[PDB]
């Protein structure tokens, strides 16, 4: 979808448009590759060992009984 | 594709013993497998003590579980939905945490992930969408 | 004066029993003791079937109590407080009700009514306003 | 529908913005559920009797086991 | 200064003036006035004992050595 | 009056003992004197447990000041001012904090209120509008 | 000036959202943020003459009486 | 890597004493190594004069490193960090900047790097990352 980005300053895309033409290319192809780069960086990885710890440490969630009284 | 989901406590436990566990784990890394602020206290109970709880939340897969809150509709709808089920002999199947996980997956467009068959009551009140994970 | 309620499912039932009754109802009736929708859920569970729920919610004492609904904001200080008493040793408990209802209470300046020793130990923490119904006296 | 209300003091605005803060709402979604708070909530005479009439409806509230199931 | 409320349901509204009406006041009227009376309840009170109290209980801040600490 | 101020960690420990007490309480009450996120952690520094913090960010006169977090261009602030500072020899008088709580006030609209000859110097090249609490 | 990056798939927005949330950012205010950094930073060659320089300039923050004096 | 480091004052200070000093000039010129507004702020307070902080501002390193700006979340987590810890015994610190770099790098997914024991103390309770910059044999 779509973002619209109100309000940056001109010193700030002046800059973004230097950098974009060193690397061959045009600002917003240079905004969507960062955004995506970002977004992988910052990508968790969820491992079977995750997926068993959790069930260890709150396998009280399986007990009717206990869930019983969280509800009161 | 649009499809997201909402886990229930039922599917939580279950996932490290389902065939499906690497297309969830994907889902959850996508960030297309949300949890509800009521899920979160269930987890919470559960934990032994507050290191552990701690560490559930900050750790995969709740790290990368977005989260979504209650509105006035999402509480009105469930006890709606509790009404209908009162009137058929039904309402003390599903629990009030049941009751608020499917409004909530009904109002923010969400798909219910479970194993519970209380889901199927409130479904077949509702026509919402849910789905039963598949576990050994 | 300017102190209101947030009465809890543990005093709503026995209100009829407290010597407090009448002056409860008054203050019903002003528009001073509140309700979460948590709570109403709690009530629809504890009804036999769907139109004595329905005929609660529209008569008094529930329909002069004005609805409390939640915020995420109240969500996660109910995790946080949850939280907190587990480092302080409490184990399966209190209530995710309770809590709740305490967080609501705590974050709308509201004092929590109830019958409930559980508010005792969430206020330990959170050192917020809590009011124990009176009882009949054996 | 909309509502402009003119003239609010700076003070009750700032009772109103500190209000909306400690319970994570903008100023706006705080004044629109108070405001239907306020026409939700009937003016109805309160009586002993409707007291008891509620007491017997939800008696199960005062049941441990039955509130611990109703949130399982 | 001026509000604007966006989106308050018909029947709320219809509630709201129907109130309104039995007090004597317009439907903007009441609102001005619920608000006022929401922050008036709302207001904190200060006294001389709460400002002995925290300086009792921080009265390090007027101690240059332990902000020296403070600030590594 | 449209006139709110910011309360320095040096008036806010020195209120108890102003003779206008009564004036600054009120406008504590009413909203009319915040405080910084800096402020705060500072408040939690000197306080001699966990539970004495938590009853002092809860009780008035905490409660009733609304907070004044930072922002970019609130840092940026500070660290010019602390520049022009050392370029005459008297950057290491004003501490980080007060560099932080001047340029707060500066760029958000309020008055600084304190008991620092510190904010003097800053004022003097900032021009900005500062006030000392009177206290015996 | 406004900027419209078009077309971000739904999985980078996902990690977009995650980050201001935890931030206590809004979406767009998170995205002018990072914006702001990335023009900002210098690309430029580090030697190990410019990391002594730096600790000539800066020995201070290695005398913790000093650094205390900064947080008082 | 994926791995992203927030550089304390007391990593930036003793980088040119590190066995590994040239790793890490390698890593500040790729944009790996981030430094806070208030860290700035602390480099600023130890330069002799207002020149000699432009000339550090301006120049690598520290031209090229990423800033990174509070928000309230951070604030309000310092903060709550800073309670947990008086829960359990902390006297007199770790220092307000230790609180607000750590919670900076908790919030933003960056490891700390520094020579500071007390950013244990922090890890202790918010189980972040942390990476201690080599030191020089004696
Ligand atoms: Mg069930
Ligand atoms: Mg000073």
């Amino acid at each position: 979808s779509d973002v619209l980005i109100r309000d940056i300053p001109d010193d700030v895309l002046a800059s973004l448009d230097a950098i974009a033409a060193r690397l061959g290319l045009s600002r917003t192809e240079y905004i969507r590759r960062r955004l995506a780069q970002d977004a992988q960086t910052a990508r968790v990885t969820v491992t079977a060992a995750d997926l068993r710890r959790l069930r260890g440490a709150v396998a009280g969630l399986g007990d009717p009984e206990l869930m019983r009284q969280a509800w009161r | 594709t649009d499809q997201r989901w909402l886990i229930d406590k039922s599917a939580l436990v279950r996932l490290t013993d389902s065939p499906d566990m690497e297309i969830w784990s994907n889902r959850i890394e996508r960030g297309l497998v949300h949890i509800t602020g009521v899920t979160r206290l269930e987890v919470g109970f559960s934990a032994e003590c507050g290191e552990i709880a701690r560490r559930e939340f900050r750790e995969p897969p709740l790290s990368a579980m977005p989260v979504e809150y209650l509105t006035p509709r999402i509480e009105d709808r469930a006890l709606e939905v509790q009404t209908l089920l009162a009137d058929r002999g039904h309402h003390r199947g599903p629990s009030i945490p049941d009751l608020l996980i499917a409004a909530t997956a009904e109002l923010s467009g969400l798909t219910v992930l479970h194993v519970d068959k209380d889901f199927d009551a409130i479904a077949a009140l509702t026509g919402q969408k849910t789905e039963r994970l598949t576990h050994r």
